[PDB]
DNA sequence: CAGTCCCTGTTCGGGCGCCT
DNA sequence: AGGCGCCCGAACAGGGACTG
């Protein structure tokens, strides 16, 4: 008989399946001498058993290495067992952001030892465990066994650990409502607003409640070690920061250099305000090999520079104070780049960030701003569970003019103006009504699908005509192309009649930038006009001077 | 100690594995305080990592209510229990429900907590209550009783419902009673005073049969359909005639007898948009003849039970929104318009949410079915905010649309 | 009809960043 | 091996207008 520590979790197998039988796979010859013995250790501790007849089960070995160890860490490969094992609801839904933590006077870290082996495996599932690995080189064929606990590298380990741990801590927490625990893997972080000494009272008193379940908490735990280093972070009860970032100064630039580069900058953006990655990410466009050679452009270097001076001096984030309001303020950095700071007390930031993403073929600043605000709200809910009050570089009339006109439902939550140029503006507006005494250009274009050849042109009420031949084009491009002509050849006020639903759709959303140089050009002319009224009629209905410019280009 | 109706996921498909979306601390508090009570009452109970299923959950306040209601998004589950409800047990849809001068909607969902649930099915009701900033992991439960908002729940409790109501139906044979999920639709041609009284009367019955019930009225006899209409003009510009012909050309997908021929000829040369052109009689007669075909019905438009409903919404500006419910393009079972809904002139998303709820409602009262929406909104925008404006116990199906305005012509 | 194209938006898959 | 983020490209859906 062995004995029975802590409540057990039912485990099935993917219905209509059973345990694996496998051939061995290579592992280093030196370290493999250590385990021949180690199995004999566990027998006595309750971690192992064996049977001769009952196991048609065999498993190989493939492992992963960790830096900063004074001793070597073992692994076993269940990959065959895994695929044959039931799925679990994963316990890790992601990780807390330092910036979401409340300030705690006292913060300690207990590390659970023999964490995975401290948890009883399901009685009835134990069997599927049998395994074999090379002796030293080898002599005799081998031997085998079964697991009484959670095996390293099994699909179900992290999930079942996490739930048991949670289950244990639960009764403690209810008896200590104002302590605060967090579990990441096998480590617990505890914190309180009690006095520095009386806090350590509860730290041992908790080491008690964990022991009562067979969970060992050594004294390597450090109250005097904090800052604690956790997943790239440095944490003091009062303030947090990213762990120090080393930006390559390398003269040699490989597309893989710029990559590692960008990723670090992007990681820097949660804290150091104003990082821009735009031009460096452009280098990466359409390259075949990750080992390829690339030169740095002036913009990308002018950017890389500005970023380096930001990292020069250090910076730190504060923590969250539920009593005080949340504030998110956004600045336009140009080239469709955006930055934001989220703070409570002025000039002390909880966190920062960028929004650079250019979404759609043709867009404008209002849209891109609306998008950043949505990014920020989403992030804010995850982290603080509430929406920040927004400080935005946009006139309340600018915004009102946009959203009430746009065809889509669009919204920004409660927000106020911050006059911090560049301000967000609408660069032109289309008239809602025909412009009296403006020339009226009827425009059309056509191209031939086969020859990619076509023509773009117009007719006006004044008798003015134009037709321009075009090479290597499409039906759409010519319709854009005709509107372009009509803008160029018209005075400061003009009415344009187009039958292109495609074209009308782009222009009407009042784009300020485009992937497309032709649309960009339409935009530049549009910004120069005083008044532009743009109308649509159905094609081939024998309408207006639409039938006429249709003949001209269909010719 | 009573029976339990076994239930099964229709062939081939698994339990819902859908991820939980972030909640506000507000809503996270309300769920914790709501679930602990439902645990104490043994309605739900904690579950382990051995159960790999999840349905999303959130909370809402019903219109004019300061109390938090728990809400599960069972859409994914409901899709995978479906053959069970539709093919197995039918609910006759009163064609009269829509004609009643008044219809009140009562929340009977509470009744469902009585019946036990097939122990084999319970693993599919799994839902996580999330933590702010991921500080604790999720509190995961599963349903012991019949979960509110699941499609089997109103089904299995069907017998029991039909029973408790039979006393009332007999004394009031002229009152119409429909049931869609957690909701009970009750309507009558009675004057509102005695209506509100007859509803309380209905409230007591379920009150004495072991149910609780937290105006609600709709007025279906008054529901209007929004027709297409051509403007009335004294004098017509080229531009007017142009917008007219184009609109008429569109409308003619719906009504084949529309003609633009004579109105078209009016536009012949290349003329200034703002130039004023007089209307010929041959066109004048064509325009007047069209206005006629637009007062008619549409040949061959009728609801087909087997096909799904589809609803389209356009934002018209200045608080107006237009919609059309149809099963096949250009054949509309209904067209309508909404205005000055909450949020008008301030929040678009609030207004669209309001719209989707009013549309879904009429859709249930009329065909006893919720429509699939095409929403004039960005996916992320809608998803980020809709949960704030949601006052209903069901959740229609939706997809996101970008349709710059030439269909904006369901309203001037 | 189709069947084709042209264009645009979304969604997925890969490379880094941070980590197990 | 997977989680969360970014930027990029290539794939895939689907909506109109032209080919006939
Ligand atoms: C790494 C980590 C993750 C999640 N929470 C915490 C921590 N560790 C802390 O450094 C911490 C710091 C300040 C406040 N809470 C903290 N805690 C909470 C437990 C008191």
């Amino acid at each position: 008989v062995p004995i029975s520590p802590i409540e057990t979790v039912p485990v099935k197998l993917k219905p209509g399946m059973d345990g694996p039988k496998v051939k061995q796979w290579p592992l280093t010859e030196e370290k493999i001498k250590a385990l021949v013995e180690i199995c004999t250790e566990m027998e006595k501790e309750g971690k192992i058993s064996k049977i001769g007849p009952e196991n048609p089960y065999n498993t190989p070995v493939f492992a992963i290495k960790k830096k900063d160890s004074t001793k070597w860490r073992k692994l076993v490969d269940f990959r065959e067992l895994n695929k044959r094992t039931q799925d679990f609801w994963e316990v890790q839904l992601g990780i807390p952001h330092p910036a979401g933590l409340k300030k705690k006077k006292s913060v300690t870290v207990l590390d659970v030892g023999d964490a995975y082996f401290s948890v009883p495996l399901d009685e009835d599932f134990r069997k599927y465990t049998a395994f074999t690995i090379p002796s030293i080189n080898n002599e005799t064929p081998g031997i085998r066994y079964q697991y009484n606990v959670l095996p390293q590298g099994w699909k179900g380990s992290p999930a079942i650990f996490q739930s048991s741990m949670t289950k244990i801590l639960e009764p403690f927490k209810k008896q200590n409502p104002d302590i605060v625990i967090y579990q990441y893997m096998d480590d617990l972080y505890v914190g309180s607003d009690l006095e520095i000494g009386q806090h350590r009272t509860k730290i041992e008193e908790l080491r008690q409640h964990l022991l009562r379940w067979g969970l060992t908490t050594p004294d390597k735990k450090h109250q005097k070690e904090p800052p604690f280093l956790w997943m790239g972070y440095e944490l003091h009860p009062d303030k947090w920061t990213v762990q120090p970032i080393v930006l390559p100064e390398k003269d040699s630039w490989t597309v893989n250099d710029i990559c590692k580069l960008v990723g670090k900058l992007n990681w820097a953006s949660q804290i150091y305000p104003g990082i821009k990655v735009r031009q460096l990410s452009k280098l990466l466009r359409g390259t075949k090999a990750l080992t390829e050679v690339i030169p740095l452009t002036e913009e990308a270097e002018l950017e890389l520079a500005e970023n380096r001076e930001i990292l020069k001096e250090p910076v730190h984030g504060v923590y969250y104070d539920p009593s005080k309001d949340l504030i998110a303020e956004i600045q336009k950095q140009g080239q469709g780049q955006w930055t934001y700071q989220i703070y409570q007390e002025p000039f002390k930031n909880l966190k920062t960030g960028k929004y650079a993403r250019m979404r759609g073929a043709h867009t404008n600043d209002v849209k891109q701003l609306t998008e950043a605000v949505q990014k920020i709200t989403t992030e804010s809910i995850v982290i603080w569970g509430k929406t920040p009050k927004f400080k935005l570089p946009i006139q309340k009339e600018t915004w009102e003019t946009w959203w009430t006109e746009y065809w889509q439902a669009t919204w920004i939550p409660e927000w106020e103006f911050v006059n911090t140029p560049p301000l967000v503006k609408l660069w032109y507006q289309l008239e809602k009504e025909p412009i009296v005494g403006a020339e009226t250009f009827y425009v059309d274009g056509a191209a031939n699908r086969e020859t990619k050849l076509g023509k773009a042109g117009y007719v006006t009420n004044k008798g003015r005509q134009k037709v321009v031949p075009l090479t290597n084009t499409t039906n759409q491009k010519t319709e854009l192309q005709a509107i372009y002509l009509a803008l160029q050849d018209s005075g400061l006020e003009v009415n344009i009649v187009t039958n292109s639903q495609y074209a009308l759709g782009i222009i009407q959303a009042q784009p300020d930038k485009s992937e497309s140089e032709l649309v960009n050009q339409i935009i530049e002319q549009l910004i120069k006009k005083e008044k532009v009224y743009l109308a649509w009629v159905p094609a081939h209905k024998g309408i207006g001077g639409n039938e006429q410019v249709d003949k001209l280009v269909s010719a | 100690p009573i029976e339990t109706v076994p239930v099964k996921l229709k062939p081939g498909m698994d339990g819902p594995k859908v991820k939980q979306w972030p909640l506000t601390e507000e809503k996270i508090k309300a769920l914790v305080e709501i679930c602990t009570e439902m645990e104490k009452e043994g309605k739900i109970s904690k579950i382990g990592p051995e159960n790999p299923y999840n349905t999303p959950v959130f909370a809402i306040k019903k219109k004019d209510s300061t109390k938090w209601r728990k809400l599960v998004d069972f859409r994914e589950l409901n899709k995978r229990t479906q053959d069970f409800w539709e093919v197995q047990l039918g609910i006759p849809h009163p064609a009269g429900l829509k004609k009643k001068k008044s219809v009140t909607v009562l929340d009977v969902g509470d009744a469902y907590f009585s019946v036990p649930l097939d122990e084999d099915f319970r693993k599919y009701t799994a839902f996580t209550i999330p933590s702010i900033n991921n500080e604790t992991p999720g509190i995961r439960y599963q349903y012991n009783v019949l979960p509110q908002g699941w499609k089997g729940s109103p089904a299995i409790f069907q017998s029991s419902m039909t029973k408790i109501l039979e006393p009332f139906k007999k004394q009031n044979p002229d009152i119409v009673i429909y049931q869609y999920m957690d909701d009970l639709y009750v309507g009558s041609d009675l004057e509102i005073g005695q209506h509100r009284t007859k509803i309380e009367e209905l409230r007591q019955h379920l009150l004495r049969w072991g149910l609780t019930t937290p105006g609600y009225e709709l007025h279906p006899d008054k529901w209007t359909v929004q027709p297409i209409v051509l403007p009335e003009k004294d004098s017509w510009t080229v531009n007017d005639i142009q917008k007219l012909v184009g609109k008429l050309n569109w409308a003619s997908q719906i009504y084949p007898g529309i003609k633009v021929r004579q109105l078209s000829k009016l536009l012949r040369g290349t003329k200034a948009l703002t130039e004023v052109i007089p209307l010929t009689e041959e066109a004048e007669l064509e325009l007047a003849e069209n206005r006629e075909i637009l007062k008619e019905p549409v040949h061959g438009v009728y609801y087909d039970p087997s096909k799904d409903l589809i609803a389209e919404i356009q934002k018209q500006g200045q608080g107006q929104w237009t919609y059309q419910i149809y099963q096949e393009p250009f054949k509309n079972l209904k067209t309508g318009k909404y205005a000055r809904m909450r949020g008008a002139h301030t929040n678009d998303v609030k207004q669209l949410t309001e719209a989707v709820q009013k549309i879904t409602t009429e859709s249930i009262v009329i065909w006893g079915k919720t429509p699939k929406f095409k929403l004039p909104i960005q996916k992320e925008t809608w998803e980020t905010w809709w949960t704030e404006y949601w006052q209903a116990t069901w959740i229609p199906e939706w997809e996101f649309v970008n349709t710059p305005p030439l269909v904006k012509l369901w309203y001037q």
